[PDB]
């Protein structure tokens, strides 16, 4: 079950960093409309 | 010619509509407070739910004698 | 090149040429509604039966042990568990998760952060199309009444065997038992929510009907009607002004919408707004607000209680309360 | 034509009928339906 | 007792974590994912000037 | 007139003054909807202020008796009425008035000039229609609501016992009906109610998106944020971007309305097979066809003490509501039961 | 003036001030 | 442009740029 | 006043027309700052006028007097209400301050300056400038740093705070000892919000409730003086927009989960809102419930040990999933419940039934007995039972109400930040009027996408 914990933890915050690092990766830019 | 703004704005809809709206209000007022809505559409007053023969719901039981049978219901 | 691994990850990632966009709230909601969407279909056919009520008795809900797709469900956790956190991991074996309604609550976490993220990249597209974004505004109303059955009212109620069974037959129990504890029928909030689906299934024939029925003539009796507008045409393929013009004279000519983007905010403004408020319904009365109470209300004199069609409604309410969770129950108050 | 000002008659009518709202609900706590 | 459990139902334990890998598996995914983003941010734009976001 | 020139009769004199461009149309229709449909709006709301339950119910239901918005209601007749369409000179009521509201024959006269009233009112959208030149499709949508108001109202009581069993006009009295199909009928589990679902809330969700669909796919035609002004009704062109949108839903849900002309009577064909499809299980309820058993379900279930479903749940909540209401929901059946034989769990 | 659109609202709004009369002395009908 | 009151200046045209061809708003 | 045409608002979206006239939109704040506190005097002197000693605080429908009675102000040993004049101080000097709020809300709003940038420069701001956004962050941080210090000096010096957990009963209690360890204050906000551990809802004491209050005052004033002294840094300027909607939706957001935080805190947790003055909790009541027909059925002659119940887990005790004594029934979901009348029962291994046959307390049945009468069920018209009860008593819980309020509120404004956080986006993108007709991004992009 740890074995299956420690997965799941690899696996959850893979994600998670994907999804703050990728707002923090200049989200607001990724625009069509120019200023 | 007259388009629902010009009226609710003109002081004579006002000259009517602030003494037949009241009286009206008034006329209804007095269609239940004088007892009158109780005797023409039958409903029971508080007092006369329940009389001294029956103290449950009534139950019409009976299609064709129905008419003289709620007014044995009601106790008239 | 100059561009990094990462940067070309996330010109991948926000990418607009995917068949289906991802975003970044897709690397949330893609991991999730697969994993919830896996051991959902496992689930709702092999899953062994599950201890719901907590008092050691277990329900079927699997198409493998007797269930047909109406009456077959993902029974919710266990009431021992209540709103405790059970993973896989916290269980002993495998069975024993599957025992105590451990694959609702794997599914229940994973579907609402799945629709929550689902919420997140219709706002993310959006923005990357050059739009307007309160499309997202719009899917937050059964996004909430998602939350409200399987997040909201098991946490009021104390356990996850309280949340929506993920079932046809299982929803209709949770609706009964919901009315006999709640009385959901004379709650505001649900006559709003009704208001929505019934004006927003009126407002859908009603726009359908009338922009259908000013198809400007551009096929014979031989073709669909349908063939007259060409995709990504500029011209306006009915009349507006005959449609408006034609609702006008059924009810009142200032009874309509005239303006075009006026009629579909409306549109978008009634069903949106109904559900909004029963999902806050659902969710008060999670926390046991309760519907209105109108028992014994109407007292003749000599202080004898007249019924009512609510007096009749509480005979259906507490022949539900009285045979609901037939043995879970030591003790005269449903308090749980 | 422009008599009286048309928002000056929207607030009062309102208010009235707000007025008359509140009326139903001191209602719906005394007397007939108040269960008591 | 009769079976092996983890036991950390109702404990409160940081983020979940009672074996001590559970923690370094949290700082070893965020660590390798934030060196990732920093080596990676010579392609984001140099936002240094004050008045360089996306505002209005 | 007719290209023919024949001379106008009175005919003709009328056609032209009911079929007038004034403020209220009233038409050829309008002889049928405006006096039915006001007596069926005035025959409500008389019997929910004044007319009594009592009599046919035991139960009182007008604003008089004490009741307020929710629980009033225009109630049935008694179940010893039959299918009695109690007429005010009928023979149960004989010409009076103050009877015939105590033998509910005033629910009567609201569903017949109600049901008339829709007849006028479709019929005014065909001739409305035939006025504009337009199709007719107003119409044909409202054979839906028409088709569940004939199938609930009146298909359903004739084919039971009486015109007691029909909804009362009221708040609380459908909700009491819609209870009675519960426990009754277990009207949840026949599939023309749930195609009824389907397409009652699912009318609501093409409702809700094709109106968040194009008032966020707008063309900036305008230069203030209010968009709303930035619209003229006699415009050529269409007002937000269907291309936009069509790869907007395309990206998220993988689906997209491409056809404009198939996306509109798509949100017309929902709504109206969903009710047509539940109007048909209410004409099986008519008769009892319930879908109420899956009887491969009770076979198991009584051959083995331990096999629960929600299914099995669900008989079992459904035997609660028929034991616990009707001593009060039928009172003309006059069963008195005992404490001791409605069913019952463990401590409630 | 008896034209339609007088006949419209009067229909609708005579009874409705008549009704809202009743409605209003039955609030303070006790018993 | 006349820079309306969130910010955003206006592009060019103002309130219903198809006045001159439709001639109301 | 102001037009559309001048600004491209609506009526109905007129409070948009002041987002960059800063001294109207400062007068359009303090006049509803004086709402918020003319509110809270004019229903703390409602509930004052309306308290009746000889009912409970709970049944009265009371929400701002249980603040009050927290706090310690008139409140004895047991819950029990001493006098009703702190209550009524709080009242008016919150009823008279108002005015001053009032004036000042008004004043700006009609005569002071429309931007106050060019005559103020202290007090003005563009919502761009980062530097002054953060320095105005800063400025509140340490108001409610500065806030957050005044429950830390009531409850250590101005004389004490209610302890509902107190030995001898609940009292007002000076907390001499402010648990002021980090790993204690940060393990609540590390913990799971599931069962067993409820987030930040579980603080079961007043000494972690002061202690960390002391950690959120510290931290408010050194990070107050922290966005002074800064401006944000090139990440963070990455990753925001820089608009006053935008900050704007970031506070609907942060205010959206705290109504969230609150709804479940006040049904929860029964420390900082105590049950004396809130009323029983959703587990308090059903727990009391077990409690009261197990001493009900040992006076009339049963083992309630040895007693099965009718599915055979055990009728008034049973274990829990974790192997602790609890109460049995449908109540076995709230056997997590913690209550200052129940923990007196409580040994390590669960509930402890050789305390529990000889030593329930006659105060205990009192309480418990109560709280079961007092259950957080109602209904919307105040009946005060399950949907099937008559018209009997007049009852919803303060708790009922606080979390069905505080949700929908928690709910409308997480959909305020999904609005104007999409917004103002998309406002400083530049496409929230439209789709721009001439070149249109979708025109530009490969089919079958
Ligand atoms: C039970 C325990 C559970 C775990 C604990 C859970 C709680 C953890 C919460 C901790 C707090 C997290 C907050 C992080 C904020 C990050 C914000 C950010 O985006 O931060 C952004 C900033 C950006 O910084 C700036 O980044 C710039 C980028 O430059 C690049 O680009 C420039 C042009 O733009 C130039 O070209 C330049 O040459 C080029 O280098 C410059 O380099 C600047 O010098 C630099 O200051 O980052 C910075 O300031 C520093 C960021 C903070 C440090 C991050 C450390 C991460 C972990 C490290 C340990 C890993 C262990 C691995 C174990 C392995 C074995 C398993
Ligand atoms: C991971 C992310 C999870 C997100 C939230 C899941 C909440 C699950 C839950 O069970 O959360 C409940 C918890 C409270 O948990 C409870 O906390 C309680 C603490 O009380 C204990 O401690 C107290 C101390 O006095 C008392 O003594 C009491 O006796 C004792 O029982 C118990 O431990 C319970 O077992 C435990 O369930 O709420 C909290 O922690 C606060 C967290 C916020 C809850 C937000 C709910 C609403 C979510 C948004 C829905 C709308 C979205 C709209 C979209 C459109
Ligand atoms: C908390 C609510 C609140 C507040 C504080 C404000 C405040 C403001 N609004 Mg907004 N507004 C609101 C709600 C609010 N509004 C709502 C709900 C709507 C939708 C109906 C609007 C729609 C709206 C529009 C359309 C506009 C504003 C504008 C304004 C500003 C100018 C006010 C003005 O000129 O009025 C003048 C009006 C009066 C003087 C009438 C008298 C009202 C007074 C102030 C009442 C005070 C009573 C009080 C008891 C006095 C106590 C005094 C004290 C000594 C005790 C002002 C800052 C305008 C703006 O943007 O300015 C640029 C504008 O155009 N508002
Ligand atoms: C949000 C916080 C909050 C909370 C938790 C409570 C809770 C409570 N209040 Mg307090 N109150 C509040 C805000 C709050 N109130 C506000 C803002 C005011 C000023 C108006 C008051 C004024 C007040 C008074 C004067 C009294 C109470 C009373 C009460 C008690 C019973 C309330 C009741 O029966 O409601 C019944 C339920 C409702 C009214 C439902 C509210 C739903 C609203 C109206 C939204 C409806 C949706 C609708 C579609 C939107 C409308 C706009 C649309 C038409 C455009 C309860 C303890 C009573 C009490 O116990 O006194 C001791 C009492 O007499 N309250
Ligand atoms: C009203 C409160 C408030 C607000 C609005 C801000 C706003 C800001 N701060 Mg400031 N700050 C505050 C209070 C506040 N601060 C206080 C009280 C302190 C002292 C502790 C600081 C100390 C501080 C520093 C030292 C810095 C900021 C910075 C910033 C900026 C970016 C923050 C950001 O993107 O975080 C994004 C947050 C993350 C990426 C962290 C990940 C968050 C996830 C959810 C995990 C969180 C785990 C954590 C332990 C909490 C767990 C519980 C949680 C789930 C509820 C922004 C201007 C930065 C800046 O530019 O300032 C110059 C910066 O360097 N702040
Ligand atoms: C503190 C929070 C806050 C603040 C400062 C603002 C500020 C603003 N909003 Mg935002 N908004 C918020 C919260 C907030 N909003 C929330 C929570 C929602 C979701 C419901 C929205 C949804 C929203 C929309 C949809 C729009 C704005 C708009 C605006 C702007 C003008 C609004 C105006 O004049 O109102 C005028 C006020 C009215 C017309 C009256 C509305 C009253 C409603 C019916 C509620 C009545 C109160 C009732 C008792 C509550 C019942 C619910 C209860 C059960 C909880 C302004 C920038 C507008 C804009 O220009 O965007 C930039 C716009 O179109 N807002
Ligand atoms: C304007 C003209 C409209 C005419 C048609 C509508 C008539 C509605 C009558 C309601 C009425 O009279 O209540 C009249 C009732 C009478 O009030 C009751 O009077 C009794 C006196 O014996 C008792 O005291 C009750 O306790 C008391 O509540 O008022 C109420 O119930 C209080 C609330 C009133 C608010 C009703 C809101 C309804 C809104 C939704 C309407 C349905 C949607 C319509 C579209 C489909
Ligand atoms: C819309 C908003 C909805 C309302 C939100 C209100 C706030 C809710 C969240 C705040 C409370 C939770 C704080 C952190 C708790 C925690 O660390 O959980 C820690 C828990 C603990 O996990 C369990 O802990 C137990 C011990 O108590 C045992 O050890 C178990 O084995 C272990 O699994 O992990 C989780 O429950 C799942 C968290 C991972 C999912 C997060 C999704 C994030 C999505 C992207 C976010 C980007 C930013
Ligand atoms: C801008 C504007 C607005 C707003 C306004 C506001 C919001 C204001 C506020 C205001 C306020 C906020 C006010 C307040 C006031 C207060 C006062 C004036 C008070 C006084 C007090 C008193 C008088 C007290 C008394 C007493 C005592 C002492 C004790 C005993 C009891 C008694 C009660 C007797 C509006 C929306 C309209 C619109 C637009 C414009
Ligand atoms: C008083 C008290 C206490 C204490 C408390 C504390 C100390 C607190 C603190 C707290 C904290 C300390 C909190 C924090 C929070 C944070 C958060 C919540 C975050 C958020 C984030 C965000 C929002 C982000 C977003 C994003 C991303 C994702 C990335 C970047 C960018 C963006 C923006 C996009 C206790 C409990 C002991 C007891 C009771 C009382
Ligand atoms: C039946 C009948 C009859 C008689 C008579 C009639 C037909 C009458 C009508 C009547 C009517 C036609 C009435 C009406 C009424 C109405 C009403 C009663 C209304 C009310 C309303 C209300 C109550 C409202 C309230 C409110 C709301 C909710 C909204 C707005 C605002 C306010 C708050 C105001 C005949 C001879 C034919 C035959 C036999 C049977
Ligand atoms: O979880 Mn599903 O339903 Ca809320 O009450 Mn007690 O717990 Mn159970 O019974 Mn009735
Ligand atoms: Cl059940
Ligand atoms: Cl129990
Ligand atoms: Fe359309």
């Amino acid at each position: 079950m740890l074995t299956l914990k420690i997965f799941v933890y690899t696996v959850v915050t893979f994600f998670v960093c994907l999804f703050i690092f990728g707002f923090l990766s200049n989200d607001p830019a990724r625009n069509p409309g120019k200023n | 010619e007259r388009p629902f703004s010009d009226i609710l704005t003109s002081i004579r809809y006002w000259v009517i509509h602030s003494i037949t709206v009241p009286a009206l209000f008034i006329a209804g007022w007095l269609f239940v407070s004088t007892g009158l809505a109780y005797d023409v559409f039958g409903t029971p007053r508080p007092n006369e739910y329940f009389t001294e023969d029956r103290q449950e719901a009534p139950l019409i039981t009976d299609r064709f004698n129905a008419l003289e049978q709620v007014k044995k219901l009601s106790g008239n | 090149e100059n561009s990094s691994l990462w940067a070309r990850f996330c010109e991948w990632i926000t990418s607009t040429e995917n068949r289906l966009y991802i975003g970044w709230f897709g690397v949330i909601m893609i991991p999730c509604l697969l994993t919830a969407t896996s051991v959902f279909i496992i689930a709702f056919i092999a899953a062994p039966p599950v201890d719901i009520d907590g008092i050691r008795e277990p329900v079927s809900g699997s198409l493998l042990y007797g269930n047909n797709i109406i009456t077959g469900a993902v029974i919710p956790t266990s009431n021992a568990i209540g709103l405790h956190f059970y993973p896989i991991w916290e269980a002993a074996s495998l069975d024993e998760w599957l025992y105590n309604g451990g694959p609702y609550q794997l599914i229940v976490c994973h579907f609402l952060l799945g629709v929550y993220c689902y919420m997140g990249r219709e706002w993310e597209l959006s923005f990357r199309l050059g739009m307007r974004p309160w499309i997202a505004v719009a899917y937050s109303a059964p996004v909430a009444a998602a939350s409200a059955v399987f997040l909201v009212y098991p946490i009021g109620q104390g356990s996850f065997s309280d949340g929506m069974p993920l079932g046809i037959s299982g929803t209709f129990n949770f609706m009964i038992v919901f009315q006999a504890e709640h009385n959901i029928l004379m709650h505001p909030f649900h006559m709003l929510g009704v208001a929505g689906v019934f004006g927003g299934s009126l407002f859908s024939a009603m726009h359908g009907s009338l922009v259908t029925s000013s198809l400007i003539r551009e096929t014979t009796e031989n073709e669909s009607a349908n063939e007259g507008y060409r995709f990504g045409q500029e011209e306006e393929t009915y009349n507006i002004v005959a449609a408006h013009g034609y609702f006008g004279r059924l009810i009142f000519q200032y009874a309509s919408f005239n303006n075009s983007r006026s009629l579909h905010f409306f549109l978008a403004a009634w069903p949106v707004i109904g559900i909004w408020f029963t999902a806050l319904g659902l969710s008060t009365m999670a926390f046991n607000l309760n519907g209105f109470n109108f028992n014994q209300s109407v007292v003749d004199s000599q202080g004898r209680v007249l019924n009512t069609w609510a007096d009749i409604i509480n005979r259906a309410n507490l022949g539900m309360e009285v045979m609901h969770e037939r043995n879970a129950h030591n003790f005269p108050l449903d308090l749980a | 034509t422009g008599r009286i000002p048309l928002w000056l008659v929207g607030t009062v009518v309102g208010t009235l009928a707000i007025g008359l709202l509140a009326v139903f609900f001191y209602g719906s706590y005394v007397g007939l339906g108040s269960s008591l | 007792l009769v079976d092996e459990r983890m036991n950390g139902d109702g404990t409160g334990r940081p983020f979940g974590v009672n074996d001590p890998v559970l923690g370094w598996v949290l700082l070893g995914v965020f660590g390798t994912m934030w060196a990732i983003w920093f080596i990676g941010q010579k392609d984001l734009g140099d936002f240094e000037d004050a008045d360089d976001g996306l505002k209005l | 007139i007719g290209t023919y020139q024949e001379k106008r009769t009175w005919f003709d004199d009328a056609d032209d003054w009911l079929r007038q461009d004034r403020f209220v149309f009233v038409g050829w229709s309008g002889l049928l909807l405006f006096p039915c449909a006001y007596f069926a709006l005035g025959g409500w709301l008389t019997g929910t202020t004044f007319v009594t339950s009592w009599y046919t119910h035991g139960l009182a239901t007008s604003y008089l008796e004490g009741c307020n918005f929710l629980t009033a209601a225009v109630s049935t007749p008694a179940n010893s009425m039959a299918h009695s369409l109690l007429f005010v000179w009928g023979p149960e009521a004989q010409g009076d008035f103050t009877r015939w509201c105590q033998l509910g024959g005033l629910w009567a006269f609201v569903a017949l000039h109600g049901a008339f009233g829709l007849i006028g009112f479709m019929l005014r959208q065909f001739e409305i229609a035939r006025s504009v030149n337009l199709r007719p499709y107003n119409a044909i949508a409202f054979s839906a609501p028409i088709a569940v108001f004939v199938s609930v109202f009146l298909i359903y009581p004739l084919g039971q016992s009486g015109w007691f069993f029909a909804p009362s006009f009221g708040v609380a009295a459908i909700f009491r009906f819609i209870l009675f199909f519960q426990g009754f009928h277990n009207w949840t589990l026949n599939p023309f109610h749930m195609m009824g679902v389907a397409g009652v809330l699912g009318a609501a969700l093409l409702c809700a998106i094709h109106g968040a669909t194009v008032e966020n796919t707008l063309f900036e035609d305008g230069d203030g944020a209010n968009t709303f002004r930035a619209f003229n009704p006699t415009q050529a062109e269409e007002t937000y971007s269907m291309v936009t949108a069509n790869r907007f839903w395309s990206q998220i849900f993988g689906v997209a309305f491409s056809n404009k002309r198939w996306l509109h009577f798509f949100m017309l064909l929902v709504p109206v097979t969903g009710l047509w499809m539940s109007a048909i299980g209410v004409v099986g309820l008519a008769l009892n066809l319930r879908a109420y058993d899956f009887v491969s379900q009770e076979i198991r279930a009584a051959e083995d003490p331990e096999f629960e479903t929600f299914y099995t749940k669900n008989i079992l909540l459904n035997e609660g509501i028929r034991a616990w209401m009707a001593a009060q929901d039928q009172p003309h059946e006059r069963l008195v039961f005992p404490e001791e034989v409605l069913p019952r769990g463990n401590a409630l | 003036i008896f034209t339609v659109r007088w006949l419209a609202i009067h229909g609708i709004a005579v009874p409705t001030i008549f009704f809202l009369g009743a409605i209003t002395a039955m609030q303070f009908i006790q018993r | 442009a006349w820079a309306a009151a969130a910010g955003a200046a206006g592009a060019g045209y103002g309130v219903y740029r198809y006045e001159a061809a439709y001639g109301a708003a | 006043g102001r037009d559309q045409e001048t600004t491209g608002f609506a009526w109905w979206s007129g409070n948009a027309r002041l987002i960059n006239l800063s001294g109207k939109l400062l007068g359009a704040h303090v006049a509803h700052a004086g709402l918020i506190v003319f509110w809270a005097g004019a229903m703390n002197l409602f509930e004052v006028s309306h308290f009746v000693p000889e009912k409970p605080m709970y049944e009265q429908g009371l929400i701002l007097l249980p603040h009050i009675a927290t706090l310690g102000y008139g409140v004895g040993p047991g819950g029990e209400i001493i006098d009703t004049f702190p209550y009524f101080v709080s009242g008016v000097l919150h009823l008279i301050s108002s005015a001053v709020l009032g004036f000042g809300g008004v004043y700006h709003s009609l005569i002071g300056p429309e931007t106050l940038e060019e005559s103020y420069p202290f007090f003005g701001y563009v919502w761009k400038d980062k530097n002054k956004m953060t320095n105005i962050l800063g400025y509140h941080l340490i108001m409610l740093g500065l806030g957050a210090w005044l429950l830390v000096w009531k409850a250590m010096y101005f004389g004490g705070v209610y302890d509902t957990w107190a030995p001898g009963g609940g009292d007002v209690r000076v907390i001499t000892n402010p648990t002021t360890n980090a790993a204690v204050i940060f393990g609540y906000l590390v913990k799971s919000p599931f069962g067993g551990d409820g987030w930040i809802c579980s603080v079961d004491n007043m000494e972690d409730i002061i202690g960390g209050h002391i950690w959120i005052g510290t931290l408010e004033i050194l990070g107050g003086i922290w966005h002074i002294y800064t401006t944000p840094w090139p990440w963070a300027r990455r990753a925001f927009v820089w608009s006053g909607e935008a900050y704007l939706s970031y506070s609907l957001g942060a205010i959206g989960v705290m109504g969230f935080i609150a709804c479940c805190m006040s049904w929860f947790n029964n420390t900082a809102y105590p049950s004396e003055f809130y009323g029983p909790t959703g587990p308090e009541a059903s727990q009391s419930q077990a409690f009261t027909f197990l001493v009900r059925d040992q006076r009339l002659g049963a083992n309630v040990a040895s007693a099965q119940g009718p599915t055979g887990l055990g009728k008034y005790l049973m274990r829990s999933p974790t192997g602790e004594i609890i109460f049995g029934g449908e109540t076995m979901r709230f056997w997590d419940f913690r209550g200052p009348w129940l923990e007196p029962l409580r040994g390590p291994n669960g509930l402890d039934l050789n305390k529990l046959k000889n030593d329930i307390q006659p105060w205990q049945e009192r309480r418990a007995a109560e709280y079961m009468t007092h259950a957080p069920l109602g209904s919307l018209n105040s009946v005060g039972g399950v949907a099937t009860e008559i018209n009997a008593v007049n009852f919803v819980s303060p708790r009922s109400w606080l979390a069905c309020s505080h949700f929908c509120l928690g709910f409308f404004f997480f959909i305020g930040h999904l609005w104007h956080a999409g917004r103002a986006r998309a406002a400083a993108a530049g496409f929230e009027k439209g789709i721009d007709r001439f070149d249109e991004p979708v025109l530009s992009m490969r089919p079958l996408d």
